[PDB]
């Protein structure tokens, strides 16, 4: 999901 | 309300299937983004970062499917079921 990926990076 | 489960009933499946419509469906939900944290794996040396690594920190070497069930249980991950 967008959140995790912004959150990973 | 129970004793923390321990090896590979962990996360508890019941929770698992709380975000699944179905069992059949959990089992490609896990099995594809197994396979794309081991592409990730396989390609950290060198290569473009098109796949995203595991999202949740991992462990002391734990398997990708695991990583991706508990990342799965967190909540982290989207999918859409095809047809």
């Amino acid at each position: 999901t967008e959140e995790a990926r912004a959150a990973a990076y | 309300g129970y004793d923390t489960p321990l090896g590979i009933t962990n996360p508890p499946i019941d929770e698992l299937l709380d975000r699944v419509s179905s069992k059949y469906a959990l089992v490609i939900y896990a099995a594809k983004r197994a396979r794309q944290i081991n592409d990730y794996y396989n390609q950290l040396g060198e290569g473009i970062l098109e796949y995203v690594g595991p999202l949740v920190e991992p462990g002391l070497q734990e398997k990708p499917l695991s990583i991706a069930l508990r990342e799965i249980h967190a909540d982290l991950l989207e999918h859409t079921e095809g047809e």
